[PDB]
């Protein structure tokens, strides 16, 4: 609930975020308690930058630490939807298909942003619009559909869950999944057998092996 | 797909010959075409033309880039080895043919050759000379990806 | 040899200690030269005396007793770095490249000798490779000692000692470590200073990875040593020349010559930016004759020429060729025989002969033997533009070899021995 | 659409998440600020150190108003046993702040007057560390195979640098395998 | 011969990667080729034709042969090769476009999308629409946020936080965001990122 946390974790979500082959939940719990922090912050630092002005007929630096900070903070959040929306202009179709589909989890109000959902559908909608008068009117009968053939395929892909991404593994030890000699966690790749996974050391493999860790956030990106 | 570089793969012709005959050639005057005439087909037609058939619609002739005398010649010297000659695409596609006819044998073959490359091009990362002109297209294009990290990193390094 | 212990000393902190703010700049021009596998090292002069005047002083002073010391003083330094342990690494050369002052050729007279020259000339023809040694072991006739000699450099004869004698040392060629070796042969350039005088031309020995990186005709300066070998031809007179380390080409002057099936990118953009122009053919038409005033069929014709054609491997082993030929027949005043020297200098590869062939130069391919393909217009000129002058003033022999030739593009010669049948593609 | 990279970090953006990590100051300063995630501090007192974020105490730094502390793993005599313990185990890459190359760039271009013994002498040690450890890690990564890689102990920049390389061709290396049972 | 247009095509969709790979990146894509995908969707609709033609002769005269089968096959591929042809191309179309309409729009104070992509004109009004909407679209992501953003800037962080910025031959004084900088050639201003950041992408500042 601290402030420090919620910056951890926003520093936890963009790397994560710009890891990992394909999108996250949208964590809206944080970002929007965020999303009024800096409102409340932006509007304070003005006004004490104006009040400032009342005194005079001294010392720039709270002032100057605060606004760099808020750039600071205002440029990280701003990578990361900048990031995440590049994600959906990529995954759109994927999308699309795992929402008409009713397991498991769809878009809803949680998978996307409240301003994220329609950047989503606008994009989709004009996208459609424009190859609809430029290549389809002279439109194939098959190809009316936007979606797997199956072949090749089309997106569909990529939710690539196969994909390498560098991790770092950390949490806090119990003394859960703890089995030896040095620490959790498994593992259990399906190709292969267990390596398996060792704290102090990052260890390239699969994001789909992973993605449970991923989710308890037992293992940094 | 969308990407260039697969749809471009898919443009290779290959050695395929007929299994049976099919009248109303696309291709002139026929007008069918007599079974076991060998024609050069792109890739995107003749995938899942070896599929659909209980006999395949095709035979699958091994192209002669894969000819064992290459798959041979590639297990002496790899990172001397020209592949943008023969082809020039070949992880992009010799991908598809491994999985098209389902071949084990050369697949230790072919990962092998690619980490050799490889073990090579973390050389050229470093900051080309004749080399850089005889990688696959999809390799080069890996080796901008590295080079561009490594020269972005060094202009961080100093001011 | 404790004094070369702190020359060395001295060249190692030389190199580890090097700061140009913040990088240094020789360590990793080492390291990212050992991982090209080019094993050469670029020192800058004006670093080195900015480091210490001092090893500086005695570099100017017996260079050939000291850079030998540098160059196992850099390889010894390669070794702490590409490699670790607790091979095989060649021993790096090294190629020094600096300013000071340029010492004309004609100036060059003896008193300098064993001093390090810079100098600026026009290189008339290369050497052919040929091997020195390196590291070569050597067995006896009798008493069979095994010696491993390393031979160094800046000849050196053979140690008789282990009857046994005169000089009983055979040469192990199975393993003796080679290098390569060039000599150019550089003639002053023509602006100064040959008064009325036929200009002089100093011998010099490029070696290593120096050989091969210059195309004869390019303008240069080299750096290297001056010195004098023997050669018998009294009393006692021996002949100069110029060691190189290492050779500059003038600006830039990569690229071309030196110009690969590959290049980068922005050209690519700006060729196809040019692909788009409607005047284009007529903006390339008005490329070719700045100077010369009209003949526009000619003009174009150049153009259609360059660009090569259709050219055709279809079976049967027949081939159809490109491009085509053209005639600029006619009085003078027509330019014609400056248009072709402008034709020449665009090509990408192109020969100007006209004759008979010139003047040394045969006309057409020769069989002639080593002493110990003899040249001519059209197998050097391969792939490309050939420019021929009073062409109806050449000789009978090889004009059947041409009339011959333009069609089918592939001479056949049938003399003695050898009867390759050999391509022009001009 | 964030062109470049993309799928690497940038190099600035390493700089721009290690001057998030913490580090000890000696103010010269005897408002508030609350600011959002520093939580400190009550007024810094002279010839006190006491424990800030990097991006303030560089900050603060330009204007000398602070003189900042040298890391207890920055110094030659320290990186001494750090060389002589990578030379004996080729194989491990020892103990890294997993920062050390990013710090030696920041710590080093202005806060240079602050260390003892700064000059020609540090950089001469970390641009050596930062040598052997690439080449080993140019001879670990001959061993490549999917699923595993032990990168150990390894920095942050390190991983920037070579991760579209090792994170590309295990794409393609492991695309083929996986794909062919 | 059959499909291979299409191969031609996508092999000049790459050049334009080539020319935003290094690259150095300017935009000033050459054209859009209306004329050769033409060819194409005129070849495509032969096809169909053929296609339908085909189909009601199997109706009377083909009797469901075996061989009929293979036609609504291989040729429908076809189809498919076109398709995977004609988006392949024209995605990346909108890859090398809307980014541009990201870093650039453009900024402060947009305050209206004008002069911008030297294309203009040159690239089909088919996509400047989609182009125009999509701007438009980015509007309302704009007018969603209150960070305040300035989205469409600072991808690369502030340091620190104060530069330096020369003039570059910009008049001048168009500066009336925050305070009047009084544009003036061959002038530097002692600034903060804050309005760098706008005024960078601009064309007005130099050096950082």
């Amino acid at each position: 609930v601290s402030p420090q946390q919620d910056f951890s974790d926003l520093m936890k979500s963009w790397k994560n975020e710009r890891c990992s082959p394909e999108l996250l939940p949208y964590p809206h719990q944080l970002m929007k308690r965020l999303l009024n922090r800096i409102s409340m912050q932006s509007q304070l630092i003005e006004n004490i930058s104006m009040g400032f002005l009342d005194m005079q007929n001294e010392s720039k630096l709270p002032l100057l630490c605060m606004e760099t900070e808020l750039e600071r903070l205002k440029f990280v959040i701003r990578s990361y939807i900048r990031c995440r929306l590049s994600k959906i202009d990529k995954f759109s179709l994927y999308l699309r298909q795992l929402n008409e589909d009713e397991n498991s989890l769809i878009s809803l109000t949680d998978l996307l942003s409240k301003d994220e959902i329609k950047y989503h559908d606008t994009h989709s909608l004009i996208w459609l619009k424009l190859v609809n008068d430029s290549i389809l009117k002279y439109m194939p009968e098959e190809l009316q559909a936007i979606n797997d053939t199956e072949g090749s395929v089309n997106m569909i892909d990529e939710p690539d869950w196969n994909k390498f991404v560098f991790i770092h593994v950390n949490g806090p030890p119990d003394g859960e999944n703890e089995f030896g000699k040095p620490c959790y966690t498994v593992t259990i790749p399906d190709l292969k057998e267990e390596v398996e996974l060792t704290i102090g050391s990052i260890y390239v493999m699969r994001y789909e092996v992973i993605r449970d860790l991923l989710r308890d956030d037992k293992v940094a990106l | 797909y969308y990407d260039i570089d697969d749809v471009l793969a898919d443009g290779t012709e290959f050695p395929c010959k007929f299994q049976y005959d099919i009248p109303g050639l696309g291709y002139n005057p026929g007008r069918p075409i007599t079974k076991n005439t060998k024609l050069s087909l792109p890739l995107w037609l003749a995938r899942i033309l070896a599929i659909v058939g209980p006999v395949p619609f095709v035979e699958l002739l091994p192209p002669d880039m894969f000819s064992t005398k290459v798959m041979n010649a590639i297990k002496t010297d790899p990172v001397a080895l020209d592949l943008h000659s023969i082809n020039s695409h070949f992880f992009s596609l010799a991908i598809k043919w491994i999985m098209l006819f389902s071949e084990k044998e050369l697949a230790n073959v072919v990962s092998e050759l690619l980490l050799q490359r490889a073990q090579e091009l973390n050389h050229h990362a470093s900051s080309t000379s004749t080399f850089l002109l005889k990688l696959e297209e999809m390799e080069k294009e890996i080796y901008k990806k590295s080079h561009e990290s490594y020269k972005d990193t060094k202009r961080w390094m100093f001011k | 040899d404790d004094d070369n212990t702190e020359i060395i000393k001295s060249f190692k902190n030389f190199i580890l200690e090097f700061r140009l703010d913040s990088q240094f700049i020789y360590r990793d021009q080492l390291r990212n030269n050992i991982l090209v596998k080019n094993y050469s090292l670029t020192v800058n002069m004006e670093h080195l005396i900015g480091y210490n005047e001092d090893i500086y002083k005695k570099l100017s002073d017996e260079p050939s007793d000291i850079i030998p010391l540098f160059e196992t003083a850099i390889t010894q330094v390669a070794k702490r770095i590409s490699i670790l342990s607790r091979n095989s690494l060649p021993t790096f050369q090294l190629i020094l490249n600096s300013n000071a002052n340029q010492i004309p050729l004609r100036d060059l007279d003896s008193e300098h000798v064993s001093k390090i020259v810079r100098l600026s000339g026009i290189i008339i023809s290369t050497s052919v490779l040929s091997s020195r040694a390196t590291y070569l072991s050597i067995m006896c006739r009798n008493c069979r000692h095994t010696t491993s000699i390393t031979i160094n450099n800046f000849t050196v004869s053979l140690p008789r000692s282990c009857n046994c004698g005169p000089d009983p040392y055979i040469i192990i060629h199975e393993s003796s470590k080679f290098i390569d070796q060039q000599f150019l042969k550089l003639q002053e350039i023509p602006e100064l200073v040959p008064v009325g005088e036929m200009p002089r031309n100093l011998t010099m020995t490029c070696d290593r990875y120096l050989t091969n990186k210059v195309i004869p005709g390019t303008r240069v300066t080299i750096v290297g040593i001056y010195s004098i070998y023997n050669s018998k031809n009294g009393v006692a007179i021996r002949t100069p020349y110029i060691k190189i380390l290492g050779i500059q080409s003038d600006v830039e002057t990569s690229s071309i010559w030196n110009s690969v099936t590959m290049f980068t990118e922005e050209e690519e953009e700006e060729f196809l930016q040019l692909s788009r122009n409607p005047k284009l053919y007529e903006i390339l038409t008005n490329s070719i004759a700045p100077s010369i005033f009209g003949n526009e069929d000619i003009k174009k014709a150049i153009v259609c020429l360059l660009m090569g054609g259709s050219k055709k491997i279809l079976p049967d082993g027949m081939r159809l060729r490109g491009d085509i030929n053209v005639l600029l027949l006619g009085d003078p005043g027509t330019a014609k025989s400056q248009l072709l020297k402008f034709v020449e200098k665009v090509s990408p590869i192109a020969v100007y002969t006209s004759g008979k062939g010139s003047s040394a130069a045969g006309l057409t391919a020769s069989v002639q033997r080593d002493p110990m393909l003899e040249g001519g217009a059209m197998v050097l000129a391969d792939g490309g533009v050939v420019c021929i002058d009073e062409f109806d003033k050449m000789r009978d022999e090889d004009r059947v070899a041409i009339h011959e030739a333009m069609e089918q593009q592939t001479i056949s010669i049938a003399k003695a021995g050898i009867t390759t049948v050999l391509n022009s593609r001009t | 659409l964030p062109a470049h990279l993309q799928q690497t970090f940038s190099p600035e953006e390493i700089q721009f998440i290690v001057e998030n990590e913490p580090i000890k100051i000696f103010p010269r300063i005897t408002w508030q600020l609350i600011t959002t995630d520093d939580k400190a501090l009550n007024n810094m007192v002279a010839m006190r150190s006491t424990e800030v974020v990097l991006w303030i105490a560089l900050l603060l730094k330009q204007q000398s108003k602070c003189s900042i502390v040298a890391p207890q793993w920055l110094t030659t005599k320290e990186l001494d046993r750090k060389i002589q313990y990578e030379k004996t185990h080729p194989d491990r890459f020892s103990e890294l702040p997993w920062n050390w190359l990013v710090l030696a760039r920041i710590l080093f271009n202005k806060a240079k007057d602050d260390f003892h013994d700064p000059i020609h002498e540090l950089r001469g040690k970390i641009q050596d560390l930062r040598e052997i450890r690439q080449i080993k890690v140019l001879k670990g990564l001959k061993y490549l195979n999917e699923s595993h890689l032990q990168l150990d102990n390894l920095s942050l920049l390190e991983i920037n640098e070579l991760r579209p390389f090792i994170t590309e061709i295990m794409d393609k290396l492991r695309e083929i395998h996986t794909a062919s049972l | 011969m059959y499909g291979d247009l299409g191969n031609k095509l996508v092999l000049e969709a790459k050049r334009t990667k080539q020319l935003y790979a290094r690259s150095n990146q300017d935009v000033n894509l050459p054209m859009y080729h209306e004329d050769i995908i033409r060819n194409i969707l005129k070849e495509v609709s032969n096809l169909r034709k053929n296609t339908e033609y085909l189909k009601e002769q199997q109706q009377l005269g083909m009797l469901d042969d075996k061989v009929a089968k293979c036609q609504y096959f291989v040729t429908l591929l076809c189809m498919e090769r076109n398709k995977r042809c004609l988006l392949a191309y024209q995605r990346l179309r909108t890859d090398i476009l809307d980014s541009m309409a990201w870093n650039n729009n453009g900024l402060d104070l947009m305050s209206s999308i004008t002069f911008s992509q030297q294309d203009t004109n040159n690239l089909s009004h088919q996509e400047q629409e989609y182009l125009k909407e999509y701007c438009d679209l980015i509007t309302d992501l704009k007018s969603g946020d209150l960070v305040d953003i300035d989205l469409s800037g600072s991808l690369v962080p502030p340091s620190d936080a104060f530069i330096d910025v020369r003039v570059l031959k910009d008049a001048g004084e168009i500066q009336t965001e925050y305070g009047v900088f009084n544009l003036i050639k061959d002038s530097q201003f002692f600034v903060q990122q804050s309005d760098v950041e706008r005024l960078i992408q601009q064309g007005y500042l130099q050096l950082i």
